[PDB]
Parts: C-alpha cells; structure tokens; sequence
C-alpha cells in the first residue's frame, strides 16, 4: 500500500476522461440542437389545433385533425428517440466518473486501514 | 521457349508465391454466418471517436453457454416447464457460481470432490457493478427500470434479477455446474492462458505468455508520505466536482425524457378525451386540451 | 487465478484454421492460444475485441453480449478509407494480448514473453456499417532508445493485396514527423514486410528528391522523411542515385527513375492526409513507463 | 353506456395529473440548469480538472469551456 502508487494508478485511469466527457457532451448539445429544430415541428402543429380549439372548442372538428395529429405523434416520438439518446450518453459520463471514483475511494480507504495515508 | 521436355512440373498453389521468393496467403472465404453473429448498426459520429473502456466492460456477462450447456438446457430444465429459463438468465447463475467458489474455495483443485454444496453455497450467493448501477439510478432520481449505458445491450433488460433466478432456478442449474466443475478437478471449466506465476520464472513451457516480472519495493521508511497525500486527496476532490456535474446533466436530460413522456401522453389522452367528447356531445371542457402560457427564463 | 493443470499436456500445435470476423484465414506460425484450443477444427475470433473462442456456441452468446465495435482507444486519424485507433497496451491489457495471439500467428519473429505493458498499439480500421474493422496495425515501443517507430507491422492475412501495409507504413513515418524523431523498423522485417518498406522508401525518395529543385544534404532527407540516414543511404544504393563522376559526390535521377516517377503520378494510390491526424505524441513520466503494479 | 361516461370521467382526471407532473418536470429542469452553471463558477474558477486536465504534477476559465452548460441548446 503507496499513496504514490495508488495516485500513479489513478492519474492513468482517468488520464482519458476529460477528452471523453467532451466528446459525449458536445454529442449531447449537436443532438439538443436535433431535438429542439423537431420541437418547431410539432408545436407548429399543435398550434394548429388548439387555435382551432381556441374559437369553437373540442366538439367541432378540424378541418385536417385526424392528418396533423398523425404528424404529431410521429414528430413527438421523433423527439422521444433523440431524447433516450441524450439520456444513454450523459448516463455513461456519470457511470464513468462514478466508477473511477468509486475505485480512488475504496483505495482511500485501504490507505486508510494501514498507517500510509496522512488525514485531510 | 516452349515445349522442352526435360521434366517440366507444374505446381497448383495451395500454398502461393509473389513475384528471394516470398510466400504469400491465399485469398480467404467468406464465413456464411456472418450476418447471423454479426448484427448491428454503428453510427459514426462528426468528432473522432474517444473511448477507454476496456473488452471486460464492453462484454456483459462472464459466461457463455457452449454445446452442452444448450442441451441441457433445452432438454432437462425447459423440456416442458411452465416456467422457462432464458440463456442470458443461465449465464447469469453459472457468473454467480463460479465468482462465489473462486472466492470461498479458491484451492478446489486440492480436493475437487469436497467441493461446497447448493445450500452450504447460497448464503454467499444473496451477499454478491449492480450494486453502482443501482446507486446511480436512485442518484439521478430516474427511479424507473434499468441504469442504461452505452455497455448495455437493450437484450439484457428482460432478464430477472440474479436474488430470485436462485429461488426458481437455482438448486437444478448448481448441480449440474457442480459436476461440470468436478470433471474438471476443480480447475477451470473452459480454456485459459497459461501464464507465470508470480515470483516463478519458467523459461522452458512455451504456452507461457505475457510474463511480469517487474517488482516494486517498499521505501525503507515509516514515514507518511505527505507529498503524495495531499496530492492524492487533492485529486479525490476534483473527481468528486466532476461527478456532481455529471450527475446534474444526467438529471436534467431525465427530467427531459419526463416532459416528453408526458407530453407525448398529454397528446395521446387529449385526443381520446375529444373522440370521447364527441361521442357523448359534451360541450365546454376545452381548458387542459389546449396550452397555456405561463412563465419560463 | 493461480487454477493451472500440472498434468496437462503440453504440446506445440499450430491452429487449425482461424474465422475472424467474416473471413477464414490459416494460420503461418505458432501462438500459444489455450492448449485446449490448439486440437480444434475451427477457432473463432471475434473481429471487435479479438477474443477467441472453440466453440461455436460461446462466440454466439458472445456477440449477442458484446457492446464493442471498434478498438479500445481513441480516434486519431480517419479519412473516407481507413481509420488509425492509438491504444496503450497497459490500459487495454486483454484486448493487446488477444491482438498479439492473433498476430504472433502471422509473424514468425513477434515475441509473446513480456506482457503488453510497454507497447502502442496503432491499428488501422475500415468502417463498416456494423462498425470499425481492424485490418493490420503496428506496435510501437512507449519511449524507444534505439529510435525504433515500429516494433512489429502486421496486415491481416485476409485483407492482403489491398495496400494497406503501405498505409501502415506512412502513417508509422507520420507519427515520426509530428513527434520531430527519426525512426526505423525493428531490425527483423519478415520478407513480405521488408519488400512494403523498400518500395515505400524508393517512392518517397524519388518524389522528394524530383520536386527538390535545390542541392540537398542527407542530413535534410532525414529531417524532412525521418527517415534514418542508414535507410536513406541504402535506398540510394538500391537506386543508382548516388554516383562519384569525376572528383566529386552527387544524385543522379535518371530517366528509368523519372518513369516511375511519372507512374507514381498519375496512379491514385491511397495515402495518409497528414490534416487529418488529430493526435499528440503520449507523454509518459518514469513511474508510467514501468510495468503495472 | 355509463362506462364510456365514467372512462371520460377517468380520462380527464389522468389529465388533470399529467399536465400537473409536466409543469413540474418543466419547473425542476430550470433549476437544474442554473445549478450546472453555478456549480462551473464555484469549481472551475495543485489545479486538475476535467477542463483542463488531471495530471498537473510535470488557459483560464472561458465561457467556451462550460462543456456541462453547453451540452444544452437552451443555454
């Protein structure tokens, strides 16, 4: 047991995770930019019917509501999948850095158990 | 020249030659399974690829069935079982079998036959990164199903929990693991490398790979390092700041998986709400069927 | 795990036949692959992580598990042909050792008896639709003091005759460039390697030396290849460029050379577009250029 | 026919609550945004990051390095 070994090992292990953070978080903002570009258009579409809605109200019928609510749903879920993307890629960042730290930790503790490591 | 005979040998070639003359393969055949074993999609992305995971987390889980794992599989626990087994869900137990016996009996192989029973076994098996998974789905405050990283296949989330596949599953699938585990003396069921053992040098063996031989010696001193403590602990911190970052960013695009799952039902109960309006010829009723607009930075 | 067989008999056999990925090659030399392994009809090798298997039955619950799709490492260069992935052999422990089984299969003089702790490995991948296909690559000593920029260069047998080899070699000279060394390949070069190294110095000397125009020194060559001045000297010896004509040293360009420098104009062979590397050259301190501990 | 009257009835309640959940998630992703960009400002202005680096033991804090913030078109 070596502070020294234990923080050679560490500053190695996470010697790439900056670089990947970046990668899979500028992957999250180019699909954020997807996801809001797919947002317009369904909102526009939305907009449709609640104007519609707005002056005669639910029991009159728009003039194409059975096509814009086919266009929506397929919009929403559009978005839904770019979403789940986002989710999956931010999820890894956090699984990484939470691993790495998990590991420094239990090494931290095994530091501990000896004499080797000093107090904070 | 041309037709001299003085023993002229024509050679086909199995084995090719380009032109010292050099040897060289001949072309290869394709495999016709390919397409079976080998499906996917693998989307490139605009920036270049930055990656560090190593094979172990890109794997899953530790076994894999062979032939004779499929048969009896096939034709002793799900032969006509109200209740079948999946290969996923197998693999999982024999992971767990051979992780407990590899830290319980890690001499087996001095006496393979006194190998542990199912019962003398389960206690170890309830007390075994799922435990992280889990810990981070409750962090982010998801709560709901699975922690689902770039390492997870989406066939792995049908798969029940290891605690319970011992309940139904798990005295029928030991025994017979148990056995496989006894034929082979208590040694390793599938094939390994042949490596050095530590302190050893063989020179002689030539399946032996990847030799180790460097060694690290204590300094001879019982000091604290100080130096390389406080630097470690420094590091301890900045690890720590990071993963809160990582944590909110995880949290914010779940909060945004949930306004767009409610949305996409907001959408699919406003429209049965109005083909139900319709057919009861109720009026009014138009303030949750349309947005409004309230304040947002 | 310490959990080996005394009693197992220990016999030298080649592999059968090999399946990596799609294609079904046959191996040259020996690897030592599990003992087991080395009495079966056919091993397959998975053609993202290199794992090797005997039965059929694992490596079908295997690529049902397994997530990889690429080399274990960054991205350091990709045009619309190839891609190079830079991976640290004490990083990626299992996925260089499955590598070098591999490879030892095909090199007669690789050497499995250290671990991969003290290697780079740069492997050249095809992107698929399924995902990065490794196709050769070259080893590389972390911090090599006899100027060495390849250790061991391997193609894989199933994608010869493609010109890949002469991409890794470019790519091994570009490396050099960008970290401002000269290097050499690892004095033993099998003869199908030895031949990829000679044409890719006659064809870069040819070129530089034609669109020259001013006198130049050999010391200049090198600094502008990193070629070595051994390997540069010995390519001019290969060629007749080096004559002694009355008193005096200087480089001849003959026509016979001028014609195949014109052939190497007008083809279109691949090369490497130095604007697309996106990599700086490791930086290692002495604690991280040891084995792990 | 007082089942189809009383799935009207459930239908509208279940979409009283899901708006009510939609305005929440709305309401707690903006807060989390400005926690990310508070939580830039108190960590990133021996000195590793993952801005910047880990390995320090041998170029300020831009705007353009607020990756965290920057992985949202909002911001």
């Amino acid at each position: 047991m070596d502070p020294s070994l234990v923080l050679e090992q560490t500053i190695q292990d996470v010697s790439n995770l900056p670089s990947e953070f970046r990668y899979l978080l500028e992957e999250i903002g180019s699909n954020d930019l997807k996801l809001i570009e797919e947002k317009k258009k369904y909102e526009q579409k939305e907009s449709q019917i609640h104007k519609f809605i707005r002056q005669q109200g639910s029991i009159p019928k728009h003039p194409q509501e059975d096509g814009l609510d086919k266009e929506i749903k397929e919009s929403l879920l559009k978005c839904q999948s770019l979403q789940r993307e986002k989710c999956v890629l931010a999820n890894t960042a956090l699984f990484l850095i939470a691993r790495h730290l998990n590991k420094l930790e239990k090494n931290i503790a095994l530091l501990e158990e000896d004499g080797v490591l000093a107090p904070v | 020249r041309k037709i001299s005979v003085k023993q002229h040998l024509k050679i086909y070639l199995p084995n090719d030659l380009k032109h010292d003359y050099i040897p060289t393969p001949d072309a290869s055949m394709t495999w016709n399974e390919y397409d079976k074993f080998y499906t996917g999609s693998f989307q490139e992305t605009t920036s270049y690829i930055k990656f560090s995971a190593t094979v172990e987390d890109c794997c899953g889980t530790n076994y894999n069935m062979d032939e004779r794992d499929e048969t009896f599989l096939n034709e002793q626990v799900n032969k006509g079982s109200s209740d079948i087994l999946t290969e996923d869900e197998f693999e999982i137990l024999c992971s767990s079998f051979e992780h407990a016996i590899h830290e319980r009996q890690p001499f087996l192989s001095m006496d393979p036959e006194s190998i542990l029973s199912f019962e003398e076994l389960k206690p170890t098996l309830i007390k075994s990164d799922f435990n992280l998974r889990n810990q981070l789905n409750h962090e982010i405050n998801s709560h709901k199903t699975h922690f689902i990283t770039q390492f997870d296949p989406v066939s792995q989330m049908n798969t029940r929990p290891l605690i319970q596949l011992i309940e139904k599953f798990g005295s029928k699938i030991y025994d017979y693991w148990r056995e496989r585990k006894i034929e082979v003396n208590g040694y390793e069921i599938f094939p390994q490398l042949k490596f050095e053992r530590p302190g050893e040098k063989e020179e002689i063996d030539p399946y032996v790979c990847f030799r180790r031989r460097e060694v690290r010696h204590p300094r001879k001193t019982r000091r604290i390092d100080i130096l390389n403590s406080q630097r470690l602990r420094a590091l301890h911190q900045e690890l720590k700041n990071a993963k809160d970052l990582a944590l909110l960013v995880a949290k914010r695009e779940n909060v945004s998986l949930n306004w767009i799952n409610d949305e996409l039902k907001i959408f699919d109960q406003r429209v049965k709400i109005k083909n139900l309006k319709r057919s009861l010829n109720i009026s009014g009723e138009d303030d949750d069927l349309i947005n409004h607009k309230r304040k947002r930075p | 795990s310490m959990t080996q067989n005394p009693h197992e008999v220990a016999r030298v056999r080649n592999l059968n036949r090999i399946i990596m990925g799609k294609y079904e090659i046959e191996p040259w030399y020996f690897s030592p692959y599990p003992i087991e392994l080395t009495d079966e009809d056919f091993i397959y090798i998975d053609d993202f992580t290199l794992q090797y298997f005997g039965s059929k039955k694992q490596y079908e619950r295997y690529r049902k598990k397994c997530t990889l799709r690429h080399p274990p490492g960054n991205e350091i260069y990709r045009d619309d042909y190839v891609s190079f992935f830079e991976i640290d052999g004490r990083k990626q422990r299992t996925w260089c050792r499955n590598l070098c089984l591999l490879s030892k299969l095909f090199l007669d003089h690789k050497t499995l008896y250290y671990d991969v702790d003290p290697f780079l490995f740069y492997c050249m991948t095809r992107r698929d639709e399924l995902g990065h296909h490794l196709v050769g690559y070259f080893s590389k000593e972390k911090e090599s003091a006899d100027g060495y920029n390849v250790a061991c260069i391997l193609t894989l047998p199933q994608y010869q005759r493609m010109g890949y080899g002469k991409l890794l070699i470019e790519f091994s000279y570009e490396l050099s460039k960008k970290e401002n060394k000269v290097g050499s390949p690892e004095k033993p070069l099998s003869d199908l390697g030895l031949l990829s190294y000679r044409a890719y110095w006659s064809d870069t000397l040819i070129t530089l030396l034609v669109e020259h125009q001013k006198e130049i020194t050999i010391d200049e060559i090198s600094s502008m290849t990193s070629m070595t001045t051994t390997d540069i000297l010995h390519t001019a010896k290969t060629l007749n460029i080096l004559r002694y004509y009355k008193g005096q040293h200087i480089i001849f360009l003959n026509e016979d050379i001028l014609d195949r420098y014109n052939r190497l104009k007008a083809k279109k062979r691949r090369t490497i577009d130095p604007n697309r590397l996106i990599w700086k050259p490791p930086v290692f301190t002495a604690s991280q250029l040891r084995f792990a501990w | 026919m007082t089942d189809e009257l009383k799935s009207y009835e459930a239908l509208k309640a279940e979409l009283k609550k899901s708006l009510q959940d939609r305005r929440e998630q709305e309401d707690t992703f903006d807060n989390l945004q400005q926690e990310i960009y508070d939580k830039e400002t108190e960590y990133f202005s021996y000195s590793g990051n993952i801005i910047k680096g880990f390995d320090t033991f041998s170029s300020a804090f831009n705007n353009n390095d607020r990756i965290f913030s920057l992985s949202s078109a909002t911001y």
